[PDB]
Formats: C-alpha cells, structure tokens, sequence
C-alpha cells in the first residue's frame, strides 16, 4: 500500500505548473518548498483515510479489578516510551501513534464473547467518555469471566519523519495509500494548493473546479466499491428455537 | 400431450421459484455507517443516514408472484384427460 | 434390496432422504409418506 | 417428488420468516437530540425537530408479507399425493 | 402557531401492525401437528 | 485527543497565505498575531465541541438536608480555591473551569436508580433554574434514602493559558481535539479571519466560501458517524408483567 | 492487448497541436518531454484498468498452520528477489508488482471448495485487515483440510521501465491495452495535459470539454459492452430437496 | 466494401477547406499531409467498426490436453511467422492482425454444441482471462469429446500500410467500408480535425458541430437499420416435454 514520494511529485507537476509550488518561469524545475507540500499529503492521506476504511487496527488489553478508566495512548503501550507513572498495560497490537484511533468498533473478550459498545441498558455495556478512554463499570468485574480485551477500531497511518539532513533524498518516504485514492489525492492537494491565488474571471475558479472534481472521484470510488465493506450474516438458528 | 404439457407446466413453475432469490437482504450503499451496519447486523435498535427511510433502503427477496395463467393451463388439461378416458378417480383435490 | 432401502429412507428422514441445507438456513422437513401410511394402517389392519 | 417439493417449500418460509430484521427499531438520524432521546428510550413524552413527522422518522419492522403463491404450491402437492394414493387422512386441516 | 396544525404537530404512538403472514404460519404448523397426531383437541379457538 | 500547535498554525499557512497573519510580502514568514490567532482557534474549538459530543464528564454532590439551590461552579469543587462563605460540597470529577457544563444530562443516585430532569410532575422531579443550578424540592428529601448523587453533563475543554514569557515557543501548546475535527477546523478560522478583507469582485466572497465549505465538512463528518452516540435498549421485560 | 507507443505519441501529436507538449512553434515536431508523457499516460492506463476489468490474475499460497497475517507483496512471490526475514509462500501465479491487486475475488481451496471473504459470522470467513493482507483464523485450521489456496484478482498492467539510454528508441514500449481503450485513453491525457493553461474565453474551457467527452466515451463503452462481465447461474437442485 | 482513397479525400476537401490540411491560400490543392490524414482515417474507421457490428470472423483451435491458456496472437496462427517458442495452433480462419479481436462471442465444438462463455457454474464454462485468451479448465478435458474448436468474434479490419515511396500514388488504397458509413466517417474525421484551430466567435465551434452531426448520423443509421443484426428463435420443441 505504499508509493514513493518521488513518483507523487513528478505527477503533481503536472496539475501544480501554473504556480509557485514547483516552478521556476524558467527551466521548470522543482523547488524546495518540499516540507510545505510533504505537510499538505499528509492531510491528504489522513482524509481519505476517514472518508474509506482502508486499514483496521488491534490491541490487547490486560484487565486490572477495580479500574475504571482505560485509556489508549502510547504511553501505556508496550514497546513504547514507559513512563514511570504509569502502568503498561496495552501488551499487544500495533504500534500506537498521535492519529491512529479513528473509532473504536468491537470488543472481544478471551471467551469468544462480543460486549456491547455504547448500547445503554444492555447487560454488559463498555462506555467511551473521551473517545479514546474505555469506561469500565464495577457490573463488569462482577461478572465478566474474562482476563484480557481485544479491541479492533478503524486506523490512520503514521506518517514518516522528515528531517533537514533528510532533505537530500525526501524520494525515500513512502506514502501509504493504494494507486486508487493516489489519483485522488492528486485532486486534493491540488486544491488545496491553488485555491488562495489568481485574480482573473476565469483563473479564479481553478480551486473550486478542483474541489468538484474531487467530489466527483470520491463518488465513483465509492460506486466502484474499491474499499473493504464487512456484510453480516448471523446465523440466528443456533440460538435453540428458530428451527 | 396432456401428460407432456402438465410436466412442462409444473417445471416451468419450480424454475420461477427456485431461481429467484428468497431470503437474501440487500442494502442500499451509504445508508449505514460502519457501526450501525454493525448494530444493524447485530440485531440492535440503529440509526440510518436522512434521506433514506428504510422501507426503501432496506429490502428483502421473496418468492415471486405466480401468473393466473398456469392454474387455468392445468386445470384445463386435466379436465380434457377426465373426459377422454371417463373415469373421474376423485382427484384434482382432495381424494374425497 | 436397494430399491426397497431407498423407499425406506424417505418415510423415515435419513440418510439419503436428509436434505443437505447451508449453516445458517431452515433445515426442516415435513413427513408425507409417513403422514399417509399412518392413516391406512389402522383401516387395513381392522378387519381382521 | 411431493415430500421433497413441499419439504423446500416449507423451509424457504422459514428463511423468510427467520433472517429478517423482526423486532428491532430504526431511527432516523438528527430527528432527536441527546436528551429527547433519552427520553424516548426512557418512556416518556418527547419532543422531535421540525421537518421529521414520527410517523416517518421512526420505523418498527415486523415479519414479511408471503405471496399468495406458496399457499396455492403446497396445496397443489397435497391434493396430488391425496389423489395418488387414495386416501383423504382427513387431514391439510383440522382432523376432524 | 400558524403552519402546524395539531393532526400533524402532535402524534400518540401505538402498537405497530402485526402483518397478516404470522397468523398463516401459526395455522399451519397447528394444522400439520393435528394431521400427525390424530386428535383434533377442539382446540384452536373455543374448546367448544 | 491533542495536537501540538506548532503543525495547527503550519498548516493554516496554507490558507492564510493571502493575507496580513502570517505573512511578510517578501519571504512569508508567521508574524507575532500568534495571541490573536490562538483566541480565534479557542473559539473554534469550543463551536466544534458544541456541534459535536466528543466528551462528556462526571461530578459527586454530597447532599445536604434543607438546601433548596446548589449552584455547580468552581470555587464549591474539591481542589479548588475553598471560598471561605462557601462550603465545598462538589467531592470528585474532572476539574471545573469557567466553560465546562454545556448541559447535564443525566443525574444517578447512590442506589443505582435513576432521577428525572426538567419532566414536570414525575415522582421526583429535578428543575434546574439556571442551566447551572440544580434546584431540589423538599419532597426530594422526604423520600430520597440517598446520601449523594452523581451528574453528567456535555464537556468542553479548558484552553490553556498562554503568557508573554510563553511567547517563547506557543508550540507546546496543545489543542484538545481528534484530527477529523482539525481539518474541519481549518475553514472555520479560515472563514473567521478572511470575511473583513477585500475589495474585488472574487476576492470579496472567500468568506463565504470557506463558511459554505465549514457547513459541508460538517455533514460529511455527521454522515460518516465520527462521534460518540449512545443508542437506547432498554428492557421492558423485567417489570413483571410483559413476559 | 498491446500498442506502439509509437502510434500513440502520433495521434496524440493531433489533440496536443496547440501547445508545447508536441509542438515547435516552426516545423511541429515532437519534443522531448516524452517523459512526463509516459508519466501521464501510464496514469490513464491504471484509470481505465480501474474504471473496467479487462484483466484478472491467480495466485498460489502454501499455508503453515499457526500463521496468522500473509501479506501478498512481491518480496514473498517465487522468482522473487528472497529477501532472508520472510519465507516465500507464493509458489505460483503472476508476477506481482507495486500495483497488481486492485482487489481480491475469490479463493478457492484445493478441494474445490469456495470459501467466504468479508462475509462475517458465515462458517469459514477470510478477513482482509488491510486491503492486501489476509488474516487467517485459528477455527481455519481447527477445520480446514486444505494445504493451498488459489487467489484471484483484479490486476492493472506493471509499467515498463524507461531509461535515459532508453530515450533513443521509445518506440519499443508497449501499452497494455485493447484498442477501444485506447480511443477513450486519448480524451483522458488530452484533458490533463490541457487543463492548465490558457486565459481566453473559448481556450479556457478546453480541459473542461476533453473531461465530458471521456465520461460520454466511458459511458458508450459500459452501453456496448466491450469488457469482462461474469454472470451467474447456479444449479440450486444438486443440494438435495429442491426437486 | 471498398473506397478508393481519391474519392476519400477529394470529399474531405469540401468540409476541410477553412484550414491548412488541404489547402494553399492561393489555388487551393492538396498539401502532403496526407500521411497525418490517413492516421486519422484509420482510427475514424475503428471506431465505426466499434459501434456497429459489419463484420465477423472466424478461427479454429486444434486442442492440446493438459493446456490451461489459449492465447489468440498472430504468432501462433497458420501462415504467420512462427515464432520457435510457440506452437502454431490456430489452424485455420482470417489473417489474424494487431486489431482483429474486438469480443469473443461464440464456441463451437466440432459435434455440432455450444459451450458457454463467462457464464460462471455452468457445466462446460470457458472464461477469458485477459480478454484475447481462452482459459480452459481440466473438467473440460476431463467431458469434452471434441478435438478442435471454432471461435466467432467481432472484427476490425486491418489497416493498408502507407510508404514513402507509396507517396506516389496513395490513391490505390481502399478503405474498408460500406458508403453509409463513408458519410458518417467524414463527419467525424472533420471534426477531429477541425477542433484545435480558431478564435472567433463562430469558428470557434465548428469541432462542437461536427460533433453534434456525427452523433445524429449514427443514430440515423441505427435507426435504419443498415447493420447486422441477428434474432434468436430457438425450437423449445425438441427437447422433449415441451408438445
């Protein structure tokens, strides 16, 4: 899922030759405002990562009796930096990052078991107050059977470090998207990009233009149905009774 | 030929039913977000997208709708097969 | 003997005579041979 | 050939019946705030934002409809076998 | 207020509308159990 | 739930680039409005989190026989500056600030039952005067058999403090918020900051524009369901009687 | 389902005649710029791959009980280069490129049976967590009683790689594309390199008209039916009980 | 269905007589960019081929079992070159060229049946991969019966090829078409021609004419009907059962 940065600015030459980004007047050449561009995809990417699926996450929780706020940052994740006052307790998963929890979908407990999320009422109900912080009710430990947590929530990418020794290559970072939304992306940066610029009747609706036509990809994306879409088929007959 | 078109006739009528598809659900696309499409799953109250009431989102295949056609076709075969041979064996129904 | 078998595996519903069905739908079968030999039994046996 | 068309018949009702989405209730999203859905859920009077009649925003689903053609393909295959044999076992209905 | 008459603007919920396939089915299976056994029970309604 | 600022006002180059904020004609570089900006983007914050839930928090009230108003602010919670003709009741929850109750919501006594809010003439009703003042009638007391009570309420986050020493580096500032409602929060002070400028027949509807893009972003961001919703299942079925 | 580039770059000499791609002002004839040409048109080519299927492939994967993830990346793929840290479980199949897996179909053990992808709660699911990554349940091998899998999917060609000694011929590369395609490729690099440039009335609205006549052509291509298009007819009265 | 190219082009000089591809200002003759015109002739003619049928082809396969892929290349047909790698298979039919294969549609065996195609669980299935090869699974051996095959598809036919020293003459070649479609085909090579040229007012909108009319042409050819087009009246008699 990945692409080099190089082939990603030699496209946007294409779409960004009008403007300051890339261009000298003379000699088309790319310049080195390549941090502000590296910024601007990083945006890109992490707003088609919320507007599709793409990628999915897991962690294991180890429970502690009498705790009631759980929350997910990269400081209690093992691997990670241990800060002393806190416990680690996140033993298992994907390395944690600042955008990598989108939104928590499933827990599943060690016994096959599924708990309900945010159903109030239910029997054993998980609540999120902060929405990276799980809730747990002292109900649960009364009866909850089950040592650890598995939690699966929709993931945002990490995004590489750039740095001004770096600035040699910047042709080794590694964009994480399929080619698909790469040709959306381009679309995307550049609107971004040139809509605060031009002052004539038909040079000022260049970043407008693009916008719609960034609309207009999305949607056939999404009919095209070029991202991961789950379909429940419970079995309802096993229950003792349906049959 | 009444055995013949009395044969084709009640073929014609399983395929109509089999081929179809009974008891498949299908959603519209963009009704449901992931987890109301999981509630939804589930068996749960949900929340669906405005703009799309469910009574059009949602739909679930049946067996579709027999013509009255066939009903009259093999009644008026078995009819004409009772006169031809003259004995009526108390059938088309119930045997009393 | 095998003409006879399969007969016999349809009033009682076995073996061949069990419908194979897919994990998550109906598997129910409603007996008819079986239905109609219950209600000549008993008739034929009477007069006797 | 009876036993195993009505057997399939029986079991496709079922699956209509059963896969369905009987007892669960949807509604629309941005019909209610926080607290009117608190209330409607607790059981009290409420209050919905204008532009969303009840009647609309929220749906309640229940069994399917089954098409008149089932009936008819089951009784079909009774009066048949009923007919073959020869005997009624006053039965497809009250035993008496 | 103007634009929203009652008949509208207030609604009293009631019990949904149970479709008319359940009653079907029930007959049925009641139908198909009686054949079985024998006995009609003179059930299904008034004992008498 | 926190970004740095440094990456927030970086970004908002980008469509600020037009203007006074954060450009010198020649070699655009930030200038020193950094305070302006930082109150514009306080006041975005607190917009999003009233759109959005994002939040929610938790208070402990120890009752007092005969009281008839309890007002909850700051100088009546635990940790707090102890007013002396105040006497401070308020013994647990997250620490309160000037904006933090936006609407209680739920009030839970010590026996797990559960009160009403502003539902006139049920058993035992609780009115609140002055959407920060919880009003208990006498009958409460007369048959209450609790000795505490718990509140929720909608939260919005406390903006941290800057100061001219500050000026400094205002990068370790951070902002409470997931990153949707970052992007999201890009057009809203865009808008905000580029309505009062201009003169010319397409650059005089950029506000307007950017307010029309915040509106999108925000259905778009309702529609894809990136908040916290709670959906009700009760029982029915255990009141003796519906089984 | 090749072409010259040749025959390409020629008639593509007669859409891009006003402007510099092609075309000296005196005696048009083709510049240099061949590459950022080749750069574009490989994009059209992965669109029209998208947008239609045209292609599908087949893997092999030998399974080892106790795997969880397998990822399907071309450093796992037999004729591949080994790289040590991973055993190489693709034995047979395509070549696997950077873009080949636009999305996965089917999979097919070596008993002939069809297993379920995506298809939650059925007996035997496959789950993709990350588009290119398949996970594979414990319950799987509890019972399975297939030691391979066969993969198919939907593919976009691997583009040729052009060289600076290669700069000589160019004419030698080979698009990968039936000629219908091509027709319709043609309005699609007319439309992107047009785009940005021009400020009369009637030349400003160039790339606009190209990007309606490649939806129309796409459109008549979809009506007459000139790609793949699977359509299903199962038995149904093999199952036992429905004849 | 031929044209002499003479009668091609001295039409085609009534409607490009406005531009510089036919015509010195002063005494207005043919210039010697005839080359350019046929390029663009032989693609005019494609694209007729493309949206109505006039013309079909036929081939014939002699099997080999334990084969899986059938590709149909003019290397492997009869009288082409024979490549030493392949087997020259194709033993029979019309010249096979780059653009001859514009869709498979029918399989005949040499007993007199029908195979089906693309059509997924049928019982003798054959599907194409890659849209020019046949892929022929081991069932099909296992009940096949036949030892050669005969392929239908839709035709293109294959363009002359021009040379410098044919300069000479260029009015021996024949265009292969019906006349019907000859007036359509000036339409559309006139606007392709014209599109990139002019900046009035009115001469700005010849190409969107032309566009205009040749789209009314081919409608009023479908609407007369001057194509193939056959009409399937099966038996259903003689099967047995259906009398």
């Amino acid at each position: 899922t990945i692409q080099l940065k190089q082939v990603i600015d030699l496209l946007a030459e294409g779409e960004l030759s009008n403007i300051k980004y890339v261009n000298i007047d003379t000699g088309a050449l790319v310049l080195e405002r390549v941090p502000s561009l590296i910024r601007a995809i990083n945006l890109g990417v992490l707003d088609l990562h919320k507007r599709f699926l793409l990628k999915e996450g897991m962690l294991k929780i180890q429970l502690e009796e009498g705790r009631r706020l759980y929350p997910l940052r990269p400081a209690y994740q093992v691997g990670q930096k241990p800060k002393p006052g806190v416990p680690q307790f996140i033993t298992e998963g994907n390395k944690l990052g600042r955008q990598s929890i989108l939104k928590i979908e499933k827990i599943i407990g060690d016994n096959g078991v599924e708990y309900y999320l945010n159903d109030t009422w239910q029997p054993l109900n998980i609540t999120t107050p902060e929405f990276d912080v799980l809730e747990i009710s002292d109900e649960f430990y009364c009866h909850s059977s089950s040592k650890t947590l598995e939690v699966r929530y929709r993931r945002a990418p990490t995004p590489m470090k750039i740095c001004v020794d770096n600035l040699d290559s910047w042709g080794c970072i590694d964009i994480d998207l399929p080619y698909t939304h790469l040709q959306a992306l381009l679309y995307f940066v550049a609107s971004r990009c040139q809509t605060p610029i031009g002052f004539m009747e038909n040079t000022a609706q260049e970043g407008f233009n693009f916008s719609q036509k960034y609309e207009a990809e999305c949607a056939n994306l999404d009919a095209q149905n070029l991202r991961i879409d789950p379909v429940g088929n419970q079995d309802r007959f096993t229950r003792g009774g349906w049959v | 030929d009444n055995q013949r078109i009395i044969g084709a006739v009640t073929r014609g009528m399983i395929d109509t039913m089999a081929r179809s598809a009974n008891g498949q659900v299908g959603v519209m696309k963009g009704a449901l977000d992931v987890t109301n499409r999981r509630r939804f799953d589930r068996g749960e109250n949900y929340e669906f997208n405005p703009g799309a009431d469910p009574r059009a989102a949602v739909h679930m295949h049946t067996f579709p709708e027999i013509p009255q056609s066939a009903q009259y076709m093999i009644n008026l075969q078995q009819a004409e097969a009772e006169s031809m041979t003259g004995v009526k064996a108390f059938n088309a129904g119930i045997s009393g | 003997i095998t003409q006879i078998n399969r007969w016999l595996d349809y009033m009682h519903v076995r073996g061949e005579g069990k419908p194979k069905t897919e994990k998550g739908k109906s598997a129910v079968q409603p007996p008819t041979i079986r239905k109609q030999a219950e209600w000549r039994y008993s008739s034929l046996s009477e007069p006797f």
